[PDB]
């Protein structure tokens, strides 16, 4: 169904024949970025649910794959899962937690 | 010595072609697709490549198939002991077997 990531076909009759229009999804414009497997905070491993670490330079963001969309990493979008000693290349982060300025107000 | 086959093939009117693509660049397109798919994934075959760690790679085939990406990178040396040993079989099964 066409090059790149299908999205719409749309049918045309011809002669002795079929025509299919492939609508398809084509990424752009790209960009370079730092990445990470996990981030280690607090003894733990903090792996992402969906999407990637990356970084600018200075902060760790969170984003989907697809598409450049950078968001503050937060326990909401990643899960704990062991400690930091057997991933390779884990980094040293902070991780959000968005009770703890609730908790205090 | 004798007269060969290919000979008498060749002396009544039956030739055999060349084809259009030497194995030279059957071989280069094979080592494109194989730089292209260890490199970059399959974001090659979308449109432009795009570099990935292989490791991060190979995480996205495990979620992929259902298992969650720190399973890899808790048994990454497993992992790639297991791939070595599995491609030094094909290696060997190929220099063994014949049929
Ligand atoms: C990313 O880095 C590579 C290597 O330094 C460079 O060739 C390329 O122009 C950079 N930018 C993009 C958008 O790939
Ligand atoms: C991350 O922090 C720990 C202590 O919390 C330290 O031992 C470790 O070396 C740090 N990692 C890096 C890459 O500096």
């Amino acid at each position: 169904c066409g090059k790149g990531y299908h999205l719409m076909s749309f049918p045309q009759s011809a002669p002795h024949g079929v025509v299919f229009l492939h609508v398809t999804y084509v990424p752009a414009q790209e960009k370079n970025f730092t990445t990470a497997p996990a981030i280690c905070h607090d003894g733990k491993a903090h792996f992402p649910r969906e999407g990637v670490f990356v970084s600018n330079g200075t902060h760790w963001f969170v984003t989907q794959r697809n598409f450049y969309e950078p968001q503050i990493i937060t326990t909401d979008n990643t899960f704990v899962s062991g400690n930091c000693d057997v991933v390779i290349g884990i980094v040293n982060n902070t991780v959000y937690d968005p009770l703890q300025p609730e908790l205090d107000s | 010595a004798a007269r060969d086959l290919i000979c008498a093939q060749k002396f009544n009117g039956l030739t055999v072609l060349p084809p259009l693509l030497t194995d030279e660049m059957i071989a280069q397109y094979t080592s494109a697709l194989l730089a292209g798919t260890i490199t970059s994934g399959w974001t090659f075959g979308a449109g432009a490549a795009l570099q990935i760690p292989f490791a991060m790679q190979m995480a996205y085939r495990f979620n992929g198939i259902g298992v969650t990406q720190n399973v890899l990178y808790e048994n990454q040396k497993l992992i790639a002991n297991q791939f070595n040993s599995a491609i030094g079989k094909i290696q060997d099964s190929l220099s063994s077997t014949a049929s």
